[PDB]
């Protein structure tokens, strides 16, 4: 909320750049966060995804870590009959059982050249009535907001990455935002 | 082409989805039942889908439709003025939309609500053409019979319809396809509701029903 | 049957690779054959029905 | 050569109809790429069952009127040009026959006061037109040369903006529509017309997928 | 003429079955040739007119 943004950034009874610029800063912070992280707002927890075979024993990396033990269903990809698999809690790497249950191939065809229907998988990355928590990554957003309030763009601010120098007599550089404010190292916790 | 991924019913503004439509178009819709049918490991989907259309805003049509009959090779003439009861008193500028004219003949629109329809040589069947009186659009259907007895009477296609048999369901990837055509007599702003009942099947031969809804909004120019 | 119906034969089946149309992914073969038949004097021959 | 990528009808990405600028006299070509709409509809591509319609939303009706004559082969034809300019106010008539839009298979000489003579080329029969310019206002004078036998029919008095009879095409391999748009030399600058197109695809079994779009042609002079 | 106009021949007529576009039921042949010519010396000929 706007009042929460204000009371965090200390802009309270001390009017800074107006609510229009505050909501613009928020709209830009919502295109910086979950774009550096990769998450998607309200993504409909159940996910269908074409999973790609990788390896002889075939690790399958689930792009949304289906909770803990709800059986992800695999179908297609030469697999005539779908099958369940209960995944890892915390990690999303499983192994496709090399023992095949069936191979419904279609040798000989000139309309599709009988290549394949790719292996696809359906799962959920949901939860309880407390389905998900977009908090924790709100603190970096608020810090970015406050940094952009008190850094309009004329004060020289630059932290240094490399120790020796860059090449020449220039004043280093990391002057980006969301990192000189502490947002990147708070969003990295939700980053693979 | 539209595409909808349906909710798999796992306990995880309106409820029905949004579909825009333009008067005259005939588009295609895809639904991916994979999320709901894959966990129910069986024989996939079955071609037992059922549709139903309702109207939640109609704005009843100003001009009425009409129907005629004639034998093959014989020219057919009729009127176009007794189909538009006008409440006020004003002029009538009859017009035959060129984009929705006849398909197997030609029509000579006279000056005052009169026309003559010459069917193509050696053609027996049904033909339609969509007139427009004072902007109000209505269809006129003519059936050319093969001089023996008669042909049946067509059902006066609705503003929004799904064709009889153009649907297909792929049990290998759990996708349903169908066609959604909008009559050229549709009125901009109106809203209809298409309910779809799709039936799956288990390994033994029992049923898993699934119901969804969609909100069609007739909008002009996209 | 040796006089009520005849079956003619010209060439048995063949299978010929179709260079062209094979787009370096989809190797396409082609097959065909020629044959035919016709009814001769259809007085020799009767049909039973319910 | 215009190029429009039509909307894909997917529920996603001032006036709605697109714009098209044309100069009186020119004859251009337009391309339309139905790829974004017909490629997911896996079928037999597009079909040559397209239909066009030209409607005017601003006309500013012309000042001078047109005129149609009749003559045979080889016989000289005479005609006037003074009864074609209805002037509500009094003004002189600067008759002019534009060298650019003159006759095609003949020759005319402009008189001093609303006079001209169309002597057709020897051994030529058909229809020949030429565009006069009465005091800036432009019209056309259409004459048909008959091969002295009976008579000829009536030409349709070409419209300000038109699409040629049969010059459309379509390539089902890339889902592209190509057609020609020609503007008459008598079109008045500042007006705007509307062109509608009905393109129909086809599935694997022979059914139809219809699609309608619109284009705003604004006849503007000097480009 | 042996020096007033030269004739150039590079690769004359050839016929070949155009594999590709030709199926097991219809053949498509392709023929071609490459030649040319130029004048040798404007100052060796002459022309008579009316």
């Amino acid at each position: 909320p706007l009042q929460t943004i204000r009371e965090h950034a200390k802009c309270d009874d001390n009017p800074r750049v107006t609510d229009d610029l505050l909501k613009l800063y928020r709209e830009a912070a919502f295109e910086a966060a979950e774009l550096y992280t990769g998450l998607s707002f309200t993504p409909e927890k159940t996910i269908v995804e074409p999973i790609r075979l990788k390896g002889r024993r075939g690790k399958i990396i689930l792009s949304a870590t289906p909770i803990a033990g709800r059986p992800v269903v695999f179908y297609g990809g030469g697999l005539g009959s779908p099958l369940e698999l209960i995944p890892r809690p915390g990690s999303n790497v499983l192994f496709f059982p090399y023992g095949s249950p069936d191979r419904f191939q279609t040798w000989g065809d000139c309309h599709t050249c009988d290549v394949e229907s790719q292996l696809m998988a359906t799962y959920v990355t949901g939860r309880r009535c407390e389905n998900s928590v977009p908090a924790g990554i709100i603190i970096g957003i608020l810090k970015l907001i406050a940094w952009n309030i008190n850094n309009p763009g004329d004060e020289v601010m630059s932290v240094r990455n490399t120790l020796n120098a860059n090449a020449q007599g220039l004043i280093g550089g990391t002057n980006n935002g969301a990192v000189i404010s502490g947002a990147q190292d708070e969003w990295f916790r939700y980053r693979r | 082409m539209y595409f909808f991924s349906v909710d798999p019913r796992n306990g995880a503004s309106c409820c029905c989805e949004s579909i825009s439509a333009r008067p005259g178009e005939v588009n295609g819709v895809m639904v991916s039942y994979a999320a709901w049918s894959a966990p129910l490991r069986g024989h996939g989907l079955t071609n037992k889908t059922t549709f139903e259309i309702d109207g939640v805003s109609v704005t009843p049509p100003k001009v009425s439709n009409a129907f005629g009959r004639t034998k093959v090779g014989v020219v057919f003439e009729g009127t176009l003025s007794d189909l538009f009861p006008n409440p006020e008193g004003e002029q009538v500028e009859y017009e035959i939309s060129e984009l929705n004219g006849p398909s197997n003949g030609v029509v000579e629109l006279g000056a005052n609500g009169a026309f003559t329809y010459t069917p193509g040589a050696l053609f027996t069947g049904v033909d339609r053409f969509w007139f427009s009186i004072n902007g109000n659009i209505g269809e006129y259907v003519i059936s050319v019979d093969p001089t023996t007895s008669e042909l049946p009477q067509p059902p006066f296609t609705t503003p929004v319809y799904v064709p009889a048999a153009r649907r297909s369901v792929d049990p290998r990837t759990h996708v349903l396809k169908f066609v959604l055509g909008v009559s050229p007599a549709a009125i901009p702003g109106d809203v209809y509701r298409l309910t779809v009942r799709q039936v799956a099947i288990d390994c033994d031969g029992n049923e898993f029903v699934h119901i969804s809804c969609y909100d069609i909004s007739i909008g002009s120019c996209g | 049957w040796k006089t009520a119906f005849y079956a003619v034969e010209k060439r048995p089946m063949f299978f010929e690779q179709y260079e062209g149309g094979s787009s370096a992914w989809c190797v396409k073969y082609q097959f065909g054959a020629e044959d035919g038949g016709f009814v001769g004097c259809c007085e020799h021959g009767r049909i039973l029905q319910i």
